[PDB]
C-alpha cells in the first residue's frame, strides 16, 4: 500500500535469463512447405483484363506504411504493373483511383504499360482525399470491362484500406450485376476484414471466401502483390472455350522512318500485321486496322509456364543412401551439416524431383520453381 | 452426422460437432437420466439452441415414454430463432430418415403478434387487441347473432373457420415458426392464436415465454394443458429472477384511482340499469354464488374473466364466497371503499414501507373489510362483468388494477411488502404519490414448475456465479458445471478500460454522468474505435437519461459529428417500433459496409434477445457498470430480503446484478467459432471483477488487460482485427476447436 517508487528497482538486469539450432529452423521449413505439397494443373484465366482499384482517401493519409498508404501503395501498384506485363503481356489493364466519392477512371484498359505507369506516377503526386465508394468503382469496372470479350476474363482488384464505404445505390445489386457478368473480383483491404468485400469475394468468387486478403506487415503486402499476377482458376462450370484469332506480326527493318497505325508518328522499326500489313509501335497489341491481337512467340511463352506447373520437389529422407555428393544443376556440394557426433546427421539438402529422380539443393530448389520452369533433371532422361 | 450417446442415435445437423457440444450433450442426457435440475452455462458463439433440440427430439422419439418437451424463452424473437433451428433439424431428419415423422412444434405468444384481422391489427396496444377478440369471440356476441341475425354485432373469420376443420387438422404435421405459421393462415383464412392455443396439448414442443410460465395471468390456461411429466429447458435463464418479481409486482397511481372511482360509478349506473330493466341474471348470478359455483364452473371454456387470476393457482381459495361481495351492489360499494381507502392511503409526505399483514391490519381498523373476500375480488370482479354483458370495457381498467391489488395483498402476506412514497419522480415539482406492492420472494413464482415438473434444464449463454440462483431460488441442482470453450485462435479479445487517453479514472456513477472529463474521454475512445472498427458498434450504458444526457454532451462538443464521418450512429428509443426500424437499420447498414454504431440500453429491449453476429457486432463498448438506481426503495428491499432470508451481501447481489446484464450484452456478439468480436469494457471497477465473470469469458480475459488506458486497448484492438482477418489453417482447426464424424468417433473411443 505504497507509492510506484518506494516497491524496488526494475532488475531490468536479472530480467534476461538464459547443436539442435538447425532442426529448430529446418522444422519450420518443413511447416512451410506442408502447405505447398499439394499441387496439380489447375486451369487458369490466361487472357485477362484486370482493374485496379485505388483507395485516394484520408484512410490513406495514415500513418501505419511508410511514409504513408498512399506512397507505398502508388509505387508498389508500379511495380506490380510491371512485374504483371513481365508475366502476363497479352493482358489488357485499366487503372482507376476512389477519390472524393466519385470513381476516377485515370487510364484506359490497354496493353501498353508504360502508360498506366505514367498515369499511377501522375496519381502519385497528388493528396489522397475524400470517403471513398465501393459501388462507384464496380460500376466504372462493370462499364470498363463490358468491351472486353467472352475469352478475356474480367477480373478487378481493389486495395481498399478504408472501414466504411457511402454508396449513392444499392451495392448488393452492384454484386448481382458483376456476379450476372461472370467477373471474378479479388479484394486486398489494408485494415480489416469489411463484410461488404468478404461477401463481394465470396459471390464473385463462386463462394470461395480465400480471395479477401489483409496483410500482416511490410513484406506481406508484396507477397500480396506477387501472387495477385498469377492467374486465377476458372472454375468448371465456366463455358468460353473459344477460339481467338490474331496473327503473328514481322520486324519490319527500314532506315526511313514511317508512320505507325496507332499513333502516326515516325518510328523506325515496327511490326507488320500478317493481316493487313500495317506496323505498330510496341507488342503485344491489337491491330488498329483489322482488330488483330497482334503477338509475339514471347508473349505466349511467358504464359506456357502457368499450364505447366512443376511438381513440388521433395526433399530425400536424410536416413536413406543419397545419390550423389553434389547436386545436379549447379553441382554445390551438398554440405555433411552434420549437428554433432551424437546429433548425427539431419535436414539433407537434396531435393529429389518425382519424375526424374534427380537430387537439387536448397538453391537449386529456389530458382527452378519460380525463376525456372523446367527441371533439367527430366529433361536429362532420355525419353 | 448420425451418433451415438449411451443409447441415443442423436441426428445432428451439421457435418461438423464442437467438443464443447458434444460434452454438454453427455452431460444434458446425464441430467435426463438421473432427472432433477440442473444449470449449465454453454458458451455464447457455439450452437446451444440446435444442440439442445437435437437432444430432445433424439430423447423424446428414442425413449418409450415419448415425455413432451417444454421450451421456455424469454422473448419470441429468440422463441422465432428456435423455431427456425428446429425446421432446419426437422429438416435434416426427415432427410436422414427418408420420411416426414409424427411431430408437432409450434411457439406461442400473445394475440397482438398472432392476429390476422385485418381491422383490428393496427392498435398499438395488445389489451385493446385482446379485449376486442374477446368482445366478439366471448360466444356471447356469436349466440346473439345466431338469434338475431340482423344484429350490427361482428364476428372474425379467421375463428370462425376454425370451428369447421377438425382440432388434430389445423395444421399439418411438423414445425411452424411464426412466419410460415402467419403464411399458412393467411393463406387458409385461420387464426393462429386460437390454434396455437389448442395445440398446447397435442404439440411435442411447445415454445413460449417465461411470461407464459411465470405470471399466473396468462400461464394459468398454459400449465394446465401440458404434461406434468415433461422435460422443460430454461433458455437465457439468467434474468428469471427478474420476471418472477414482476409476475407477483404491481403498481398504482392516483390517476389510476381517479378512474377507479369514475369506473365504479360507471359500474353503478350500469347496475342500477340492470335493476331497473332485469334482474334475472343478477339473481340466477347470486344463487350460483350461494351454490359455491365458481368462476371456471360457471365460465365457458371458449370465454376468459375479464380480470386475470394474478395468484398462484394453487393458493386459490377453493371455498364460496363469503356473501359480503355476492351481491352486486354491495361488491359495488366494497370496491368503491377500497378505492377510497387507498386514495386516503396515498396522502402521506414520507415513505411507508409496511408488509401485507400491517396493511391488512390497518385496513381492518379503518375500515371493515376482511382478507378472505378480497381474495376472492378478482373473479368476482370478472363474474359480475360477464354478467352484465356490457359492450365496452374502457372504463373498467382500473377496476381490474384494483381487484388485482386486494387479491394480491389478501391472498400473499410473506414475501412481499408494500411501497407507498410521495414523489413518484424526484424531479416533479408538484408531489405524485406512489404504491410500490412488491415480491421480496423471488422463488414464488418459480416454485410450483419445480413441483410440477421434474426434469429442468436452467441455461443461458452467461450465467455467473452458477451457484447464486439455487440460493435466489429454492431448489437443488443435480450437477452444476461450466465449460471453458477452446480455441485454435483466440477468436474474442476482452478487455478492461479503467481511465481515458489522458490517464483519467473513468465513471458511470450517476452523480458523476455530467463529468466533461469522463464524457470527453468516453466521446474520445468512440471516436478511435469508430475510426478503427470494419462493420458495426453495438454501445450499453447503465441508463437511458444517462444515454440522454451523455449524447446531449456529446452533441453540442461536436463528438457526434466526427462520428457521423465514419459511421451511421443509431440509437434505442422507448418507442419499439422505432427501435425495430433503427435496429434493422443498423443491420441493413452493416451488411453493406457503410459501417454502423448502435447505443443501446444495457438493460433493455435491444439487449435481450437481439444477437449481433459476425458483422453486427465487431466492437462491443461497454461504456460503464450497468448498475441500478440504488436509491429506489424496490432495490432497497431486494437486497434487504436476499440478506434476511439467503444471506446474500447488498453489493455482491448489486454487481451481481449488473455484470449479469453486463455478460448477458456481452454474449450477443458471437454465434459460432468464426465469428470474432472484442468485448471492451470501459469502467474503473471492472478491474476487480474478473472473478465473477462468465468462466469461457474470464478464460478469455488476460491479466494485461485487468487496467487498460485507451491507447494500447486501441492498438490491441487493431492488431487483434488485423490478426482475426487472417485465413486460419485448417490443421490448426481440424480436431481441437471443431470435431468431425471420426474425431467425434475417436474420442468417444478414447473416454470409453
Ligand atoms: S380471432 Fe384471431 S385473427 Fe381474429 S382478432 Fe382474434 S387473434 Fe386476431
Ligand atoms: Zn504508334
Ligand atoms: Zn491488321
Ligand atoms: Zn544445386
Ligand atoms: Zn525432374
Amino acid at each position: 500500500g505504497g507509492y510506484a517508487w518506494e516497491d524496488e528497482i526494475k532488475r531490468s538486469w536479472d530480467l534476461v535469463k538464459v547443436m539442435a539450432s538447425l532442426v529448430a529452423s529446418i522444422v519450420e521449413a518443413r511447416k512451410k512447405r506442408t502447405a505447398k505439397k499439394n499441387i496439380t494443373p489447375y486451369q487458369r484465366g490466361i487472357i485477362r483484363s484486370l482493374i485496379l482499384t485505388l483507395d485516394c482517401s484520408e484512410a490513406m493519409l495514415e500513418k501505419d506504411l511508410r511514409p504513408n498508404r498512399h506512397a507505398m501503395i502508388i509505387q508498389y501498384a508500379i511495380d506490380f504493373v510491371h512485374e504483371f506485363f513481365d508475366q502476363n503481356p497479352i493482358s489488357q489493364m485499366g487503372i482507376i483511383i476512389m477519390r472524393n466519392g466519385l470513381a476516377q477512371l485515370v487510364s484506359q484498359v490497354s496493353g501498353n504499360p508504360q502508360d498506366h505507369i505514367d498515369a499511377l506516377k501522375s496519381i502519385r503526386k497528388q493528396e489522397p482525399k475524400g470517403n471513398p465508394s465501393l459501388q462507384n468503382a464496380l460500376e466504372m469496372a462493370r462499364g470498363l470491362l463490358l468491351p472486353v470479350p467472352a475469352h478475356c476474363t474480367r477480373e478487378v482488384l481493389i486495395v481498399f484500406g478504408s472501414l466504411s464505404t457511402t454508396d449513392p445505390g444499392d451495392i448488393h445489386q452492384t454484386i448481382d450485376s458483376l456476379v450476372s457478368e461472370k467477373i471474378r473480383v479479388k479484394v486486398l483491404g489494408l485494415s480489416a476484414q469489411v463484410a461488404i468485400c468478404k461477401e463481394l469475394c465470396k459471390a464473385t468468387n463462386y463462394g470461395d471466401e480465400s480471395f479477401y486478403k489483409i496483410l500482416l506487415d511490410e513484406t506481406h503486402l508484396k507477397e500480396l502483390f506477387n501472387e495477385a499476377v498469377t492467374p486465377l482458376p476458372v472454375n468448371k462450370i465456366n463455358k468460353g472455350f473459344t477460339l481467338v484469332k490474331m496473327g503473328f506480326p514481322t520486324r519490319i527493318f527500314e532506315d526511313t522512318p514511317t508512320f505507325c497505325s496507332c499513333h502516326s508518328k515516325l518510328v523506325y522499326g515496327g511490326y507488320f500485321c500478317p493481316n493487313c500489313h500495317s506496323k505498330v509501335c510496341s507488342l503485344p497489341t491489337v491491330c488498329p486496322c483489322c482488330d488483330l491481337m497482334l503477338i509475339l512467340s514471347t508473349h505466349l511463352a511467358r504464359s506456357y509456364h502457368h499450364l505447366m506447373p512443376l511438381k513440388t520437389f521433395a526433399e530425400v529422407p536424410t536416413t536413406e543412401k543419397f545419390r550423389s555428393e553434389d547436386c545436379f544443376s549447379c553441382q554445390s556440394r551438398f554440405p555433411i551439416l552434420k549437428n554433432h557426433k551424437n546429433g548425427k546427421l539431419l535436414t539433407s539438402s537434396r531435393y529429389r524431383c518425382e519424375d526424374c529422380k534427380q537430387e537439387f539443393c536448397v538453391d537449386c530448389d529456389v530458382f527452378i520453381h519460380e525463376i525456372l520452369h523446367n527441371c533439367p533433371g527430366c529433361e536429362s532422361k532420355p525419353v | 452426422m448420425k451418433f451415438y450417446i449411451d443409447d441415443l442415435p442423436v441426428l445432428f445437423p451439421y457435418p461438423k460437432i464442437y467438443p464443447e457440444q458434444y460434452n454438454y450433450m453427455c452431460d444434458i442426457k446425464k441430467t435426463l437420466d438421473v432427472g432433477g435440475n440442473s444449470i449449465l452455462e454453454m458458451p455464447s458463439g457455439t450452437g446451444k439452441t440446435v444442440s439442445l433440440l437435437s437432444l430432445t427430439i433424439a430423447y423424446q422419439m428414442h425413449y418409450p415414454e415419448h415425455r413432451k418437451i417444454i421450451y421456455c424463452s424469454r422473448t419470441m424473437s429468440e422463441i422465432e430463432k428456435a423455431l427456425v433451428e428446429l425446421e432446419n433439424l426437422m429438416d435434416y431428419r426427415t432427410k436422414e430418415l427418408g420420411y416426414q415423422e409424427d411431430f408437432r412444434g409450434l411457439g406461442l405468444t400473445s394475440r397482438k403478434n398472432l392476429c390476422l384481422h385485418p381491422e383490428v391489427s393496427k392498435e398499438r396496444k395488445g389489451t385493446v387487441v385482446d379485449e376486442k377478440c374477446r368482445r366478439m369471440t366471448n360466444g356471447q356476441a356469436k349466440r346473439k347473432l345466431e338469434e338475431d341475425p340482423e344484429a350490427n354485432v361482428e364476428l372474425c373469420e379467421y375463428h370462425e373457420n376454425l370451428y369447421n376443420i377438425e382440432v388434430e387438422d389445423y395444421l399439418p404435421k411438423g414445425v411452424f415458426s411464426f412466419e410460415k405459421l402467419l403464411k399458412y393462415c393467411e393463406e387458409k383464412t385461420l387464426c393462429p392464436y386460437f390454434i396455437v392455443r389448442r395445440m398446447i396439448s397435442l404439440c411435442n414442443i411447445i415454445i413460449y415465454s417465461y411470461h407464459y410460465l411465470l405470471d399466473p395471468k396468462i400461464a394459468e390456461r398454459v400449465s394446465n394443458e401440458v404434461s406434468k411429466d415433461s422435460i422443460v429447458i430454461f433458455d437465457e435463464a439468467h434474468n428469471i429472477d427478474n420476471v418472477c418479481i414482476e409476475s407477483l409486482s404491481l403498481d398504482l397511481t392516483t390517476d389510476a384511482l381517479r378512474r377507479a372511482t369514475r369506473g365504479a360509478n360507471a359500474l353503478d349506473e350500469r347496475i342500477s340499469e340492470v335493476r331497473k330493466v332485469d334482474s334475472q341474471k343478477l339473481q340466477d348470478e347470486y344463487e350460483k354464488l350461494v351454490q359455491g359455483l365458481h368462476s371456471a364452473d360457471i365460465l365457458t371454456d371458449q370465454e376468459e374473466p375479464f380480470v386475470e387470476t394474478p395468484v398462484l393457482p394453487q393458493d386459490l381459495l377453493t371455498e364460496a364466497i363469503p356473501g359480503n361481495i355476492r351481491r352486486a351492489e354491495h361488491f359495488v360499494s366494497f370496491l368503491k371503499r377500497l378505492i377510497e381507502y387507498l386514495k386516503t392511503r396515498m396522502k402521506v409526505l414520507h415513505v411507508i414501507s409496511e408488509t401485507p399483514k400491517s396493511f391488512l391490519q390497518h385496513l381492518k381498523q379503518l375500515t371493515f373489510i376482511e382478507r378472505k373476500p378480497l381474495r376472492f375480488c378478482s373473479e368476482r370482479l370478472s363474474l359480475l362483468v360477464r354478467t352484465l354483458e356490457v359492450t365496452e370495457v374502457e372504463d373498467f381498467t382500473a377496476l381490474k388494477d384494483i381487484a388485482t391489488f386486494a387479491t394480491l395483498i389478501s391472498t400473499y402476506e410473506e414475501g412481499f411488502l408494500l411501497i407507498i412514497e410521495p414523489y413518484e419522480i424526484e424531479n416533479a415539482a408538484v408531489p405524485n404519490p406512489i404504491m410500490r406492492f412488491t415480491c421480496l420472494d423471488a422463488s414464488i413464482a418459480i416454485k410450483p414448475v419445480f413441483e410440477r415438473f421434474s426434469s429442468v434444464i436452467i441455461t443461458s449463454g452467461t450465467i455467473s456465479p452458477l451457484d447464486m440462483y439455487p440460493r435466489m431460488l429454492n431448489f437443488k441442482t443435480v450437477l452444476q458445471k461450466s465449460y471453458a470453450m477452446t480455441l485454435a485462435k483466440k477468436s474474442f479479445l476482452p478487455m478492461i478500460i479503467t481511465k481515458g487517453s489522458d490517464q483519467v479514472a473513468i465513471s458511470s456513477r450517476f452523480e458523476i454522468r455530467n463529468d466533461p472529463s469522463i464524457v470527453r474521454n468516453y466521446g474520445s475512445m468512440l471516436v478511435e474505435f469508430a475510426k478503427i472498427t470494419p462493420d458495426g458498434m453495438v454501445v450499453f450504458f447503465p441508463s437511458y437519461l444517462y444515454m440522454e444526457s451523455i449524447v446531449s454532451m456529446w452533441q453540442t462538443m461536436g463528438i457526434l459529428d466526427e462520428v457521423w464521418k465514419h459511421k451511421l450512429i443509431l440509437v434505442e428509443t422507448p418507442d419499439a417500433q422505432e427501435t425495430s426500424l433503427a435496429l434493422e437499420t443498423y443491420r441493413k447498414a452493416c451488411s453493406n459496409g457503410r459501417g454502423a454504431i448502435l447505443l443501446s440500453v444495457a438493460r433493455g429491449k435491444v439487449s435481450e434477445g437481439i444477437d449481433f453476429d459476425h458483422q453486427y457486432g465487431r466492437t462491443v463498448l461497454m461504456i460503464g457498470i450497468p448498475f441500478q438506481y440504488t436509491e429506489s426503495r424496490i432495490l432497497k428491499a431486494r437486497l434487504e430480503f436476499m440478506r434476511e432470508n439467503y444471506r446474500i451481501r447488498e453489493n455482491d447481489f448489486l454487481s451481481f446484478d449488473a455484470m449479469r446484464h453486463a455478460a448477458q450484452c456481452l454474449g450477443r456478439v458471437l454465434r459460432g467459432k468464426d465469428d470474432y468480436g472484442v468485448m471492451v469494457l470501459a469502467d474503473r471497477r471492472f478491474s476487480r471483477k474478473r472473478s465473477q465473470l462468465p468462466k469461457w469469458i474470464a478464460q478469455g480475459l488476460s491479466d494485461a488487460d485487468l487496467n487498460l488506458s485507451t491507447d494500447m486497448a486501441i492498438s490491441n484492438t487493431k492488431q487483434f482485427l488485423r490478426t482475426m482477418a487472417q485465413p486460419t489453417d485448417p490443421k490448426d482447426q481440424e480436431g481441437v476447436s471443431v470435431w468431425s464424424y471420426e474425431d467425434l468417433i475417436k474420442h468417444q473411443n478414447s473416454r470409453k
